């Protein structure tokens, strides 16, 4: 098994939580690229790009908070 | 007035694929009602089309299992306003099915 | 060895041939095999009118 | 079930509120194109096109505002 | 939840201070999405959406400030 | 009890209680005009109600936006 | 009133710096609301509302500046 | 061989492979029009092509900017 710590477990919870978004985004992009002027494709792309943006933000903000909590404990071993 | 009408249409697509390989077949075609003249009505037409998407699996019992998406029908055409063509090209529906069968 | 850990097993799906790859000890492989064949069964067909 | 976020829901509310507008607006055009000089056709089409316009506008602005309310909270985790 | 901290309490003061806004925005949207072109409904929804924005925003800034007020205190225990 | 209502709701509703019944008057004027579009006195009556209604909705929504922008700028300085 | 700090003093100096704007703006609001089509009432409102906006913005930035000076000094007690 | 290209370049290039020929069509439409700038059949065509070109460019740039901001916001957390 590839060794995984705790941080990469917290990080993975988001990845499996948003089951298929990662691919839905590129699918929507390839349709939009096939016909930029269609409003039904536009209005569908907006919602996916926004969901993706928020997902990535929350993910990394959480990883950072945990690393700060652990470093503050390890500082007290000495 | 008294009127009687009967109609029949049969269509059959064939697609070659390999075990575990997904495959798709897609077709569209048009037909023209030959109501004819120079003092004519505009030549009406109807268009029919089909999707198949499939994924096959061999089972040791000598059975084939398929995941199936099927889409079929003909294009909605309010523009075919004519009464004179009561000999319309036959109105099939529009249908979607998705399922698995063995 | 007979006392190897359950967490060492690895399973990799291989759809190209509809098969599985399993890595472990002999006894672990054996148990996995038994579980696999305890899990997969030919589903029944149902028709709805 | 299929994976969908909260922005997807807010978006789909409109699509399920306008039951059939997306088709009617197309058929109206198809008829009009056959005889542009009919005033009844023109009159109908005008109202349909206008309704489709407003529907797309409201749908987009709302999604934007919920994206901003989310981003503001995410920023404060740290 | 059974256990509730100080920051929990301060957060909850807003949730109980706005009696049911969380519902009023949901059902106002349900009404508007059904008829996107009614000015009476648009004029209602603008207000309820704005109020919901200012509420969610100030709740989060306040919790952030109270966290930092005392993260600075427990730093002096050592 | 009565439903909860913020400050912006109140600044909005001061119009809906200021223009006493314009929202009914406009629908009455339209229902009368649609009966006989070629009456000069009906067209002359409807033009005024429609214009007043337009202005009323503009002033209402612009004022709500301005207050929402004065509030967000204070809330941002809490941090 | 019972207790006030230096920041409270800085703030209050605006609240008394403008004598009556706090009422004038609410007064003009309902004069207009009674007759939203009067040009004189509109022009009267536009300037009072602009002055109220600038009054609140100018008030808040100053209080923040002073908070940052005081926090900077207190940081050096240790 | 071929020059190095990043993820943002792959995104920008998707649109260009999507609109197979628009870049040429927009030029030749203009030269037909400018040769006889008073034919309604040429004008109606050019209106369409120029609109399509506008929307294309404008969507491409906004998408690239959003992906930039996502990455800069992740990198800001390494420290």
């Amino acid at each position: 098994t590839p060794w995984s710590g705790y941080l990469d477990d917290v990080s993975a919870k988001f990845d499996t939580g948003v089951d298929n978004l990662q691919t839905q985004v590129t699918e929507a992009l390839d349709k939009l690229a096939a016909k930029p002027s269609d409003p039904a494709l536009l209005a569908a792309y907006q919602s996916k790009l926004s969901e993706y943006n928020l997902y990535r933000n929350a993910q990394s903000n959480t990883v950072k908070v945990f690393k700060d909590i652990d470093a503050a404990i390890i500082q007290n071993f000495r | 007035l008294e009127e009687k009408k009967q109609a029949t249409v049969v269509s059959r697509p064939v697609l070659l694929t390999q075990e575990n390989v997904p495959a798709i077949f897609d077709n569209n075609r048009t037909f023209y009602t030959k109501l004819i003249g120079e003092r004519n009505v505009a030549l009406e037409h109807v268009t029919y089309g089909t999707m198949i998407r499939v994924l096959p699996r061999f089972s040791a019992d000598g059975q084939i299992e398929m995941s199936l998406d099927i889409e079929d029908g003909n294009d909605k055409t309010p523009q075919s306003d004519t009464t004179t063509s009561v000999d319309a090209l036959p109105e099939v529906g529009r249908t979607l099915i998705s399922t698995i069968a063995r | 060895k007979q006392n190897a850990a359950a967490g060492n097993i690895k399973i990799v799906a291989y759809p190209d041939t509809n098969s599985l790859l399993v890595k472990g000890t002999a006894e672990q492989v054996h148990f996995i095999e038994m579980l696999v064949k305890a899990l997969d069964v030919a589903k029944r067909h149902v028709e709805l009118s």
